[PDB]
C-alpha cells in the first residue's frame, strides 16, 4: 500500500566488538572491528592502521571470535548475527581479488525460548573443539568444530541455573570445562561444568562452586601457566583455580564497574581493564615459580592508567598501542607510556575515530538561508557527549559538552540553540553535591538557577539537568539554567504561543524521586531568551511526567503520563486546559500535521488523535491495536504514519484505506514493514541536498538517527517507482550473494520475540544502491527481461543503461 | 488498644436494637487518631461475628454499618473481604445457617438487606466488588 | 536461617525424657519451615543434607505432607538398643548395616528391596514386627521408626487442643506471648512450644507482628 | 521509569531491559476491571477461558450451562471502561449446542478460523468460526474432563482428549483417526498438555496421583513418570498426594507445573523429571474436575496465577515466593487465563462472570469526589 | 485410632454382599486385606483369640482354591 | 613491572603519523550447522 | 468483510475444514 | 546399547535354512544361531540362547518354541523381534500371539505377504504387536471399525451405511499407513 524507500546516509560508527588475529594472513596482525552491521579488517603496518577491507554483513553482529582449527594457517572468523545466524568464514587472498568465503553457515534459533538477560554469549574452546553458545535461558548451544563430518550438529545442553551472567571457557584442561557466574537468590556463584561431545550433556568441573559477591558480572580465563578464572565484580577480584583462592578490594574500582577486558601478555600476566568511566587499569598476576616445575599465582595488584573514551571493547595491538572502542563516545588508538605525562596518566590519544553515539535529537537547520539543511544531533552518552553537525562529502563537527545532550531545539530570532544537558554530580559530605568534570553548564558564559516556589537517599549519585543556550556561529554555552533539585527535563520546544509575538523556549519537566517509580510530580516552565538572558515568564505544575511536546496551531500539547492535553496561551501570560485525552498508557512521543495529532505510547502503536475546533475537544480518529513498544514516530503525509520499534523495525500505517464500518476505520492497518536493524530514537522533516523543485518521484524527506549512529533517510515513492525497484531488489539478490549466506529476505523481514513478518512497502536503499559498484559483465544477469514502466509505459522493456541510470537519482536524494 | 477492645465487647453483648451512642461515639473517637487502629477494629468486627449468637451478630452490624459510610480505609476493608460480610450478615453461606435467636437473626438480614440498596446508589460505582456483590445477591440468589 | 540450624533447634525442645529413650527424636518438616522463611530453600539444603547422610526423613500418617526427622546416629543408636534381645533382632541389623547407608528414599519397592538389598520373603516379617518397614502399598513400603505409636496420638490429640484454645479466645486472636507465659495444657505433653511451631509451618495460623509482640490468626 | 527510558536511547541497557521491567511491574499492579468489564451471557458459571494465540482479540468462554460465547476484548470505542462485548454465541437455539456442561475450549493454533470445545457430554466438537457450525464430532464412551491441542507442532493435528477412562485418547484433526490410545493410567485422566518446546511430548494427570510424560511417536508405554521425593527408579511414583488436576507448561516447555488436591504444587524439570524443589507453600485445591491456570510470559521473572478458592493467587515460578491475592470473585475460580501482549488475567470462575484484572498505576490527571471519610466533628 | 503402631484414624469397616468398605468410601480388596493379615505378629494373634500354629488370620482369605 | 608490554614485529607502529567486498566469485560451504 | 481467519501466525483451518466435511458430509 | 543388541527372529521351521544362509551371504559378521532339538550344542539350550544374549548376536526360533519358553525368552531384553511369516499370530487369543507379545521392545517387525485374511480381527492382531496403541482394545475396533465396514460390503445397506463404511475405511486406511509397507509385484 505505502511505498517507501530507506537509505542510508551515514554508516553506523559505534563498534560492538574487536578482536586482534591474523585473519588476513599468516604473518601479519589483523584488528576486525566490528560495528552494528560492518565489519572493518584492518592491518597494523609501520604508518598506523591501513585498511584492507570493509564488508557489511545481513545481521547485527552480535558476537565475533578469532579461531584457529588445528593444521590450518590462518585464524578463521565465527560471526553471530542478533537474528542467530552462525557463520565461519576464513580471508582468501588470491592476486588481488579477496574473497571472504563462508567456511560454515546456518541458522542457530530455537522454536521456542526467551533470550537471556546478559544477550548473546558466544565462547570458542580455547583448543578449538567446539564453540559455546548462551542464546536462552536454561540452554546452551554446542557446536562441535570437527572437520570430518559434511555439517557441525549444534546440540543443546541444559542448565541448572537460569541466570547465568558470564560464561567462558577455562584453560590447561583435558576436557572442556566452561566456568560461568550464575544468580539465584541466594546469591551469585560460580560454577564449572564439563562437557563432552561423546556423551552430549554436563559432568562435575575441576572445582566445586564458590560463592562470589553479589554483582559479579566477570569471568576472565588465565592462559596454561596459571589456569583458572578471575572472576570481577563492583567491589573485589578473585581468583579461582581449584585449590587457591585470593581476593583483592582495590578502593579504585570502587567509583565505576568494569565492563570490558583484555589481554596484553599471551602467559597471561596481564590484562587490561575499562570501566564505565572512562578510566583504564592494568590487572597483573604475580608469577610464584615452585621447585616442582610449575609456576602458580602470588597476588593480583591493579593500577590506573589514565582516561580514554567510554570503552566497552578494547584490544591490544602491538609496541604498546590499544585500541579503545566506545559505543557512547569515539573510538580511539592510545600508546601506553612507560612514564606519566605529569597529570598522573600513562596514556597519550595518537587518534580518535568519529562516532556519532547515542543519537538522543537531532535538529535541521539552515544557517545562511540557502537549500542545504545542516543537522545538529545530540551524539555521545556522558563524557564525550556532544554536538555534532553534518553538512557531497559528510563533514561532521564536534563541539564537546562534557555531559549528556538530551533534546535540542532551534531558535531562528534568537540565532541560537536550545540543548538540554544532564551532568553527573557525586553529593559529598557538605550537603550539596560537586561536579565530577568541567562541563558546559559549570563552563557557560552566564549561569542562573531556577528558583520556583512550588515546594520547599543522602550520598549518592545525583542527575542535575541544565538549559543550554548555544549560538548558531561560534557554538559556545552563553546561558546554563539549571533546574530544580531531583528534577528531570523531558522535553523541549521552540514555538510562540497564542497572539503574543515572542518567541519561547518552553520546556516540559519531570521531578524524580527514588522512592517511587513513575513520576507524579513536574513543571512546564516558560522561557523567552531576551539580551543574553533566559527569563522566567510563566510556570505550570502538572501532575505527572512531561514526556513530550509540540506546538499546535499556537497551542501548546503536552503529554503527561497518560493523559495528552492541550494548553493555550491566555493574554495575561498563562496557560490553561482546553481538551484532554486519557485513553492511553504513557504518551511517550508525539507528532503533528495539520489539526491531526499522531500520539506514539509505550505499549500500544501509534494513534491518530484529531482536534475538531468546532466543539473544542478531542478525537481518536484510529487506533492501532497492535503490540508495539515505541521509539519514535512521524507524519509522512496525510495518510501515511511512520513508527519506529523497539525491537529494531519500522513500520508504515494507514488510516484504513477501505473503510465501510465504524469499527473498521477505527482500525489503522501496518501496511508496510522493514527490519532496519538499528534502534531509531529521532525523526526530523528535512533532507541534506540540495532542495529540488522538478521531477522528483522521491517525494518527501524524514531523516532519522539511531542508537549506534546510523543517519538515514525515509522517502516515499511513486506506484510504478515502488515496483520496479523491487523486482531489482528482487534480482539484485541472486548476483551478490551475502557473506554468511544470509538471504537477504529474512535479514530485513519483521522480527519480534512473538512475530516474524516478510518486510513489504518498503526498498532497501542500501541494496539498490549497490547496482552501481557491480562490473559491468554482471550486470547483465540483473538486466534481462526487466520492464521499464514511465507514463502511460507502453512495454518499451529496459537495459542497462537505463537501470544505472534511474539509481543515479536514487543515489543524489542523500 | 486496651480501650478500643472493651468498648468492642460492650456493643457486642449490650442486647438492645439499638447500640449505646456513648459506646459508639467513643469507638469513634478512637477509630480516627489512628489509622492502624481503625483497622485493627475492623479486624475485630469480623472476629465478633464468626462467632456465633446472631443477636450478638446483629449488634455487630450496627457497629459494620456506621464505619463503612465515614471511613473510606474501613470501607476498602469491608469491600476486600465482602463475600465473607456477605454469608456472616445475610447467611448466604449453604453450610452454616444463622443461630439463635431466630427473631433477632430476621432483624440482623432485613437491616442488612435495606443497607445493600443503599450501600450500592451510594458507593456502587467506585467499588467495583461491591457493584459485583449487589448484583450476584439481586440476580444469582434472588 | 540454615537448615542444618533449624532441624537443630527442634531437635532441642524434643521431650527426650518423656519417651523414656526409645522414640528417636523425631521433628517435623512443617516445623523446619517456621524458623527458615523461605521454605523454597529449605527443602533444598535438606535434600542434599539427606543423601550427605547426616538426617533421616521419614513419612508419616497424620496429613498428606507428614514428613518427619529422625537424627541419622540417633537413629542407629536407638534400633540395635530396641531390637536386640527380640527374635527380629536378626536381619534388622542387616537392614541397618545394608539398607540405610546406601538409600535415603522415603519409601521401598518390592523388587529394589528383595534384589538390591537381598532381602528374602520371610524375615521381611521381623523388620514389621517392631517398626521398621511400614506398608505403603503391596508392591512398596516406607521407612518406619520403631514405637512412634505414642508419638503421633499425642502430637494429633496436641493440635487438635492448641487450635480449639485459639478459637476459643475472646476476638479469636491469642498473643504468643501468652502462650509461653501461660502455664502448659496437661491435655497436649509434647510441650506447647513444640506445637506452635507446627502450626506456623502447617499455615493454620500466621505470624502477624504488631507493637505488642507478634500474634497467630486463624486463616481469612 | 525514566532511568530506564534514558538508558534505552542512550544505549545503556538492551532494548529489551526495558520491555521485561516494565511487563513484570504491570503484573505486580494488576487489579479489578478500572478500564473494561466483560459481557455477562453465562447463566451458570464459566468453566474455561482462551485467547487466540495470533494478536489475542478474542476470546472464547464456556458455561456450565453448556453455551459457549466468544469475546470481543479490545476498545472499538473512543470512551474508556469499555464492556467486552460477545461478536457470536452458540446458545440452546443452535441445533449442534452442548447439551451439557463444556468443561474446556480451545483455540486452533496458527489460525482463527476453527476452534475445539469439550464438554461433560462425552464430545469433542471441531467448530467453524465463521460460520458457527461443527464440521467433526468426537463422541466418546465416558465423559471428557480435558483437551489440548499442541501450540507448536507443524507436522500433525493431534488432539489430546482425558476422559473419565483410564487410559488417553489421542484423536487426530486429520482423518478420524480417534483409535490411538495410551495405556498406562489407572483413573480418571484430568489434565492433559502438549509441551510447547517438543512437538510429540504430552503430559496427562489422573487420579492415581501420576502425571506421565508421553511421546506419541514412541510404541513402549511412557518416558518419565515423575515422583515426588526423587527416589531410585510403575504401580509407583505417586506424583503428588491426591488428585491431580492441572498442568501447566512454562514458557520455554523447560519445566513443568502441576496442581494436585493435597493442596501442594510442584515445579518439575521437563527432561529428565526430577522436581526442583520448590514450595509454593500451601495452595487450596479441592476440585474434582479439571482446574486451569496459566503462566505468565515476556516479564523478568516469570509469574504463574493459580486459582486459589475464590481468588487467584500469583507466585514466582522460580522463587516460588507469594506475590499477591486477587481477591475479586464470590464463588470458587476454575479457569485464569493471561493476555501476553498487555499483561491482563481474565477469571472464569462460578458467579457466572468473567472479570478482568488489568494493571493499574495509570491514572488521569485532574484540573475525587467520591474518595473521603465522612466521619462526624 | 490406632494409638507403638502408627496413630491413624482408623476407618470405619462395613459389608456389603461380598464387598467390603472402608471409609474415614475405599473398597477394600481382599489383596488388601491378606496384605494386612499378613503382618499380625504370633502374640497379638494369641491374644486376639487365635491359635498361630493352626489358624492364621491370612489363611482365612481364599488363595488357593 | 606494568611496562615491558609484548611486541610483534619493531616496524610495526613505529612510523605512525574504506572498499565494500561484494562477492562475485561463488564457492559453496564445505559445513553446514544444523539444529535439531 | 471477513471477521475471522487470515492473519497467519502449517494448515490454515481452510485446507484441513475442508477435508472434514469432505469426510463427514457422507 | 552400542551398535545392534541381541535381536531374535521367529520363522517357520521350513524358513530357518534359507535365513542363516542369507545372512552368510549378505553380512558374514553377523553370526547367526538357531533354536532347534538338533541344534548345535548337543546340550541344553539355554546356554546357547545365554550366549546369544550376550554376544548381541542374531537368535532364530522356531514359532512353538516361543509358545514353550515365553518367560525364559523375554527376559534377556531382545533390542529386535522380526517375525518371518507374522501370520501366525493373526489369532489374538492364541497362546503363540501371547508369546510373541510379551517382548518388550519397541522396534518389532512382522513381514507377512498376506496380513490379512480373513477379518478386520485379523488386522488388528498383527497391529497390536508393532503398535499396540495405534488400534486401540478389541471391543473399541470391533465396533467402530468392522462392524461399519462389514455391514457396508453387502449390497444391501441403506445409502447411510455404504458410506459409513466408506469412512470407517478411510480412517483405518491413514491410520495405518506409516506402519505398513506394501508394494504389490
Ligand atoms: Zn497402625
Amino acid at each position: 500500500m505505502s511505498y517507501n524507500y530507506v537509505v542510508t546516509a551515514q554508516k553506523p560508527t559505534a563498534v560492538n566488538g574487536c578482536v586482534t588475529g591474523h585473519f588476513t594472513s599468516a604473518e601479519d596482525l589483523n584488528l576486525l572491528i566490528a560495528k552494528n552491521t560492518r565489519l572493518e579488517i584492518y592491518v597494523v603496518t609501520a604508518e598506523g592502521l591501513r585498511p584492507v577491507k570493509e564488508v557489511g554483513m545481513y545481521g547485527k553482529i552480535a558476537v565475533m571470535e578469532l579461531f584457529r582449527p588445528k593444521g590450518e594457517s590462518k585464524d578463521l572468523l565465527f560471526i553471530l548475527t542478533a537474528k542467530y545466524n552462525a557463520c565461519i568464514l576464513e580471508y582468501k587472498q588470491s592476486g588481488e581479488s579477496i574473497d571472504i568465503i563462508t567456511r560454515a553457515h546456518g541458522n542457530v534459533q530455537d522454536r521456542i525460548g526467551r533470550p537471556s538477560e546478559t544477550g548473546i554469549i558466544g565462547i570458542i574452546d580455547p583448543e578449538c573443539r567446539m564453540i559455546g553458545l548462551r542464546l536462552y535461558d536454561g540452554l546452551f548451544k554446542v557446536i562441535p568444530l570437527d572437520r570430518d563430518n559434511k555439517e557441525l550438529k549444534a546440540f543443546n545442553i541444559r542448565l541448572e541455573e537460569l541466570h547465568v551472567i558470564d560464561v567462558k571457557f577455562l584453560y590447561g584442561c583435558q576436557a572442556p570445562t566452561i566456568c560461568f557466574v550464575y544468580q539465584d537468590p541466594q546469591g551469585r556463584h560460580v560454577k564449572t561444568y564439563e562437557v563432552s561431545l561423546r556423551e552430549k550433556e554436563f559432568n562435575k568441573g575441576p572445582w566445586k562452586q564458590e560463592n562470589v559477591e553479589a554483582e559479579a558480572s566477570m569471568v576472565i580465563a588465565v592462559p596454561e601457566p596459571f589456569g583458572g578464572a578471575i572472576i570481577i565484580g563492583q567491589e573485589s577480584i578473585t581468583y579461582h583455580n581449584g585449590d587457591k583462592y585470593l581476593a583483592i578490594a582495590p578502593p579504585i574500582i570502587k567509583q565505576s564497574t568494569i565492563v570490558c577486558h583484555n589481554r596484553v601478555d599471551p602467559n597471561g600476566s596481564r590484562y587490561l581493564l575499562g570501566d564505565m568511566e572512562g578510566r583504564l587499569f592494568m590487572l597483573l598476576l604475580e608469577k610464584e615459580e615452585q621447585m616442582d616445575g610449575t609456576v602458580t599465582l602470588k597476588d593480583l595488584r591493579v593500577e590506573l592508567l589514565g582516561e580514554t573514551s567510554i570503552a566497552e571493547c578494547l584490544t591490544y595491538l602491538d609496541n604498546g598501542v590499544v585500541f579503545v572502542g566506545s559505543r557512547l563516545g569515539d573510538s580511539q588508538l592510545v600508546k601506553l607510556n612507560v612514564d606519566s605525562n605529569e597529570q598522573g596518566s600513562y596514556v597519550v590519544a595518537m587518534e580518535t575515530f568519529t562516532n556519532l553515539g547515542p543519537i538522543v535529537d537531532m535538529c535541521v537547520v539552515d544557517l545562511e538561508r540557502q537549500g542545504q539543511g545542516q543537522l545538529v544531533t545530540c551524539s555521545g552518552a556522558f563524557k564525550e557527549g556532544s554536538l555534532r553537525i553534518i553538512r557531497q562529502k559528510l563533514h561532521i563537527r564536534t563541539v564537546p559538552l562534557y555531559e549528556s545532550p538530551r533534546k535540542i531545539c532551534y531558535q531562528e530570532v534568537s540565532q541560537c540553540f536550545g540543548v538540554l544537558s544532564s551532568r553527573i554530580e557525586v553529593q559529598d559530605t557538605s550537603g550539596g553535591t560537586t561536579a565530577l568534570r568541567p562541563s558546559a553548564s559549570t563552563q557557560a558564559l552566564s549561569s542562573s538557577v531556577s528558583s520556583s516556589k512550588l515546594f520547599s537517599s543522602f550520598g549518592e549519585e545525583v542527575e542535575v539537568h541544565n538549559l543550554l543556550i548555544i549560538d548558531q556561529h561560534t557554538f559556545e554555552v552563553l546561558h546554563a539554567h539549571q533546574f530544580l533539585q531531583n528534577e528531570y527535563a523531558l522535553s523541549l520546544v521552540s514555538c510562540k504561543l497564542g497572539k503574543d509575538p515572542n518567541t519561547y523556549f518552553i520546556v516540559g519537566t519531570a521531578m524524580v524521586y527514588p522512592e517511587e517509580a513513575e513520576p507524579k510530580q513536574g513543571r512546564i516552565v516558560v522561557f523567552q531568551y531576551s539580551d543574553g538572558k533566559l527569563q522566567t515568564v510563566a510556570e505550570k505544575e502538572v501532575k505527572g511526567a512531561v514526556y513530550s511536546m509540540v506546538e499546535f496551531n499556537g497551542k501548546l500539547l503536552a503529554s503527561i503520563n497518560s493523559t495528552v492535553r492541550l494548553y493555550e496561551w491566555t493574554t495575561e501570560k498563562e496557560l490553561r486546559t482546553e481538551c484532554n485525552h486519557y485513553n492511553n498508557i504513557m504518551a511517550l512521543y508525539l507528532k503533528t500535521k495539520g489539526d491531526f495529532i499522531l500520539v506514539g505510547d509505550l505499549m500500544r502503536s501509534v494513534l491518530l488523535l484529531a482536534y475538531k475546533p468546532m466543539e473544542g475537544n478531542f478525537e481518536e480518529i484510529a487506533r492501532d491495536f497492535n503490540p508495539n513498544w515505541m521509539s519514535a514516530v512521524e507524519i509522512l503525509d496525510d495518510d501515511n504514519f511512520l513508527g519506529a520499534e523497539n525491537a529494531f523495525n519500522l513500520f508504515v500505517c494507514q488510516k484504513d484505506s477501505a473503510a465501510t464500518t465504524d469499527e473498521e476505520r477505527q482500525h489503522l492497518q501496518e501496511v508496510g514493514l522493514f527490519h532496519l536493524g538499528e534502534f531509531v530514537n529521532v525523526f526530523c522533516h528535512g533532507s541534506l541536498v540540495m532542495q529540488n523543485l522538478t521531477s522528483t518521484p522521491t517525494q518527501g524527506s524524514v531523516l532519522f538517527g539511531t542508537v549506534n549512529g546510523m543517519i538515514g533517510l525515509v522517502t516515499s515513492l511513486s506506484e510504478s517507482w515502488y515496483n520496479l525497484l523491487l523486482d531489482m531488489q528482487n534480482r539484485l539478490n541472486k548476483v551478490i550473494k551475502s557473506v554468511g549466506k544470509i538471504e537477504h529476505s529474512f535479514w530485513r523481514s519483521f522480527h519480534t520475540e512473538r512475530k516474524t513478518e516478510p518486510a513489504t512497502g518498503f526498498i532497501d536503499g542500501d541494496l539498490i544502491e549497490s547496482f552501481l559498484d557491480i562490473s559491468r559483465p554482471k550486470m547483465q544477469e540483473v538486466v534481462a527481461n526487466l520492464q521499464y514502466d514511465d507514463g502511460s509505459g507502453m512495454k518499451r522493456e529496459a537495459t542497462a543503461d537505463d537501470l544505472i541510470k534511474v539509481v543515479e537519482e536514487l543515489t543524489r536524494i542523500h | 488498644d486496651q480501650k478500643l477492645s472493651k468498648l468492642v465487647e460492650e456493643l457486642t453483648t449490650s442486647g438492645e436494637p439499638r447500640l449505646n451512642p456513648e459506646k459508639m461515639k467513643e469507638l469513634k473517637k478512637i477509630c480516627k487518631s489512628s489509622e492502624e487502629q481503625l483497622s485493627r477494629a475492623y479486624r475485630l468486627l469480623i472476629a465478633q461475628l464468626t462467632q456465633e449468637h446472631a443477636e450478638i451478630r446483629l449488634s455487630a452490624f450496627q457497629i459494620v454499618e456506621e464505619l463503612f459510610v465515614r471511613s473510606h480505609q474501613f470501607r476498602m476493608l469491608v469491600v476486600s473481604n465482602f463475600q465473607e460480610f456477605l454469608e456472616l450478615t445475610l447467611g448466604t453461606d449453604p453450610a452454616q445457617p444463622l443461630p439463635p435467636p431466630r427473631e433477632a437473626a430476621q432483624r440482623l438480614r432485613q437491616a442488612t438487606t435495606r443497607a445493600v440498596e443503599g450501600w450500592n446508589e451510594k458507593f456502587g460505582e467506585a467499588y467495583k466488588k461491591l457493584a459485583l456483590g449487589y448484583h450476584f445477591l439481586r440476580h444469582n440468589k434472588k | 536461617g540454615s537448615a542444618r540450624a533449624a532441624v537443630s533447634e527442634l531437635m532441642q525442645l524434643f521431650p527426650r525424657g518423656l519417651f523414656e529413650d526409645a522414640l528417636p527424636p523425631i521433628v517435623l518438616r512443617s516445623q523446619v519451615y517456621s524458623l527458615v522463611p523461605d521454605r523454597t530453600v529449605a527443602d533444598r539444603q535438606l535434600k542434599e543434607l539427606q543423601e550427605q547422610g547426616e538426617i533421616r526423613i521419614v513419612q508419616l500418617g497424620f496429613d498428606l505432607d507428614a514428613h518427619g526427622i529422625i537424627f541419622t546416629e540417633d537413629y542407629r543408636t536407638r534400633v540395635l538398643k530396641a531390637c536386640d534381645g527380640r527374635p527380629y533382632a536378626g536381619a534388622v541389623q542387616k537392614f541397618l548395616a545394608s539398607v540405610l547407608p546406601a538409600c535415603g528414599d522415603l519409601s521401598f519397592q518390592q523388587d529394589q528391596m528383595t534384589q538390591t538389598f537381598g532381602f528374602r520373603d520371610s524375615e521381611i516379617t521381623h523388620l514389621v514386627n517392631a517398626g521398621v518397614l511400614t506398608v505403603r502399598d503391596a508392591g512398596s513400603w516406607w521407612l518406619a521408626v520403631p514405637g512412634a505409636g505414642r508419638f503421633i496420638k499425642y502430637f494429633v490429640k496436641g493440635r487438635q487442643a492448641v487450635l480449639s484454645m485459639v478459637r476459643k479466645a475472646k476476638y479469636r486472636e491469642l498473643l504468643l506471648s501468652e502462650l509461653l507465659g501461660r502455664r502448659a495444657p496437661v491435655v497436649v505433653r509434647l510441650g506447647l512450644t513444640y506445637h506452635v511451631h507446627d502450626l506456623i509451618g502447617a499455615q493454620l495460623v500466621d505470624c502477624i507482628s504488631t507493637t505488642s509482640g507478634t500474634l497467630l490468626r486463624l486463616p481469612e | 521509569m525514566l532511568g530506564f527510558l534514558s538508558a534505552r536511547q542512550t544505549g545503556l541497557e538492551d532494548p529489551l531491559r526495558l520491555r521485561r521491567a516494565e511487563s513484570t511491574r504491570r503484573v505486580l499492579g494488576l487489579e479489578l476491571n478500572k478500564d473494561r468489564d466483560v459481557e455477562r451471557i453465562h447463566g451458570g458459571g464459566i468453566n474455561t477461558l482462551d485467547i487466540e494465540p495470533v494478536e489475542g482479540r478474542y476470546m472464547l468462554s464456556g458455561g456450565s450451562d453448556g453455551v459457549i460465547v466468544l469475546y470481543d476484548l479490545e476498545n472499538s470505542s473512543r470512551q474508556s471502561y469499555y464492556t467486552c462485548k460477545a461478536v457470536c454465541s452458540i446458545g440452546r437455539d443452535h441445533p449442534d449446542v452442548h447439551r451439557y456442561s463444556v468443561e474446556t475450549v480451545q483455540w486452533y493454533p496458527h489460525d482463527t478460523g476453527m476452534f475445539t470445545s469439550s464438554s461433560f457430554d462425552k464430545t469433542l466438537k471441531v467448530w467453524d468460526t465463521n460460520t458457527l457450525q461443527t464440521a467433526d464430532v468426537f463422541n466418546f464412551e465416558e465423559t471428557v474432563y480435558s483437551h489440548h491441542m499442541s501450540p507448536v507442532s507443524t507436522k500433525h493435528c493431534l488432539v489430546a482428549v482425558g476422559t473419565r477412562g483410564p487410559k488417553v485418547q489421542l484423536c487426530d484433526l486429520k482423518s478420524g483417526s480417534c483409535s490411538h490410545i495410551l495405556q498406562g493410567h489407572r483413573q480418571e485422566i484430568l489434565a492433559v498438555s502438549w509441551s510447547p518446546r517438543y512437538d510429540y511430548i504430552l503430559a496427562t494427570a489422573s487420579a492415581d496421583s501420576r502425571v506421565k510424560l508421553w511421546d506419541v511417536r514412541r510404541a513402549s508405554g511412557c518416558l518419565i513418570t515423575l515422583d515426588q521425593h526423587n527416589g531410585k527408579k510403575e504401580s509407583a511414583n505417586t506424583a503428588h498426594n491426591g488428585k491431580v488436576n492441572g498442568l501447566c507448561f512454562t514458557s520455554d516447555g523447560l519445566h513443568l507445573l502441576t496442581v494436585g488436591t493435597d493442596n501442594r504444587m510442584r515445579l518439575w524439570n521437563s527432561s529428565n523429571g526430577e522436581n526442583t524443589l520448590v514450595n509454593y507453600g500451601k495452595v487450596c485445591n479441592n476440585s474434582k474436575k479439571g482446574l486451569k491456570f496459566t503462566v505468565s510470559c515476556g516479564c523478568s521473572s516469570e509469574f504463574v496465577f493459580v486459582p486459589y478458592g475464590s481468588t487467584i493467587a500469583v507466585y514466582t515460578v522460580y522463587s516460588g515466593e507469594q506475590i499477591t491475592m486477587l481477591k475479586g470473585h464470590y464463588k470458587t475460580v476454575d479457569c485464569c487465563v493471561f493476555q501476553s501482549n498487555f499483561q491482563e488475567l481474565y477469571s472464569g470462575s462460578r458467579d457466572c462472570n468473567i472479570l478482568a484484572w488489568v494493571p493499574s498505576l495509570y491514572e488521569p490527571v485532574p484540573d475525587n469526589p467520591a474518595f473521603e471519610d465522612a466521619w462526624s466533628s | 485410632i490406632c494409638e507403638g503402631g502408627c496413630g491413624r484414624y482408623q476407618p470405619r469397616i462395613r459389608r456389603s454382599g461380598l464387598e467390603l468398605y472402608a471409609e474415614w468410601k475405599i473398597l477394600l480388596s481382599p489383596e488388601r486385606v491378606h496384605e494386612i493379615f499378613k503382618r499380625i505378629s504370633d502374640e497379638e494373634c494369641f491374644v486376639l483369640g487365635m491359635e498361630p500354629r493352626y489358624a492364621r488370620p491370612e489363611w482365612m482369605i481364599v488363595t488357593v482354591l | 613491572f606494568l611496562k615491558g608490554l609484548p611486541v610483534y614485529n619493531k616496524s610495526n607502529f613505529s612510523r605512525f603519523h574504506p572498499s565494500v567486498y561484494l562477492p562475485t566469485r561463488e564457492y559453496p560451504s564445505e559445513q553446514i550447522i544444523v539444529t535439531e | 468483510k471477513s471477521r475471522f481467519g487470515k492473519k497467519r501466525n502449517p494448515l490454515a483451518s481452510s485446507s484441513l475444514l475442508a477435508k472434514m466435511r469432505a469426510r463427514n458430509h457422507l | 546399547f552400542e551398535g545392534l543388541g541381541p535381536t531374535v527372529i521367529v520363522c517357520p521351521t521350513t524358513v530357518m535354512h534359507q535365513w542363516v544362509k542369507e545372512f552368510h551371504t549378505w553380512w558374514p559378521p553377523f553370526r547367526v544361531a538357531i533354536l532347534h532339538e538338533t541344534g548345535s550344542y548337543t546340550h541344553k539350550k539355554e546356554k546357547l540362547i545365554r550366549d546369544v544374549a550376550h554376544c548381541h548376536g542374531i537368535l532364530i526360533t522356531s514359532y512353538s518354541y516361543i509358545r514353550l519358553m515365553q518367560d525364559d525368552i523375554s527376559r534377556y531384553d531382545w533390542h529386535y523381534v522380526i517375525l518371518d511369516e507374522g501370520h501366525k499370530i493373526r489369532n489374538p487369543n492364541a497362546a503363540v500371539t501371547l508369546a510373541c507379545k510379551q517382548f518388550r521392545t519397541p522396534h518389532r517387525i512382522i513381514l507377512s505377504g498376506s496380513p490379512m485374511q480373513n477379518n478386520l480381527r485379523e488386522l488388528w492382531s498383527l497391529f497390536d504387536f508393532i503398535f499396540p496403541g495405534k488400534l486401540g482394545t478389541l471391543p473399541v475396533f470391533m465396533e467402530q471399525f468392522s462392524v461399519p465396514i462389514t455391514m457396508g460390503g453387502y449390497s444391501n445397506a441403506s445409502p447411510v451405511q455404504v458410506k459409513t463404511a466408506y469412512k470407517c475405511a478411510c480412517v483405518l486406511r491413514d491410520t495405518i499407513n506409516p506402519y505398513l509397507l506394501r508394494r504389490m509385484k
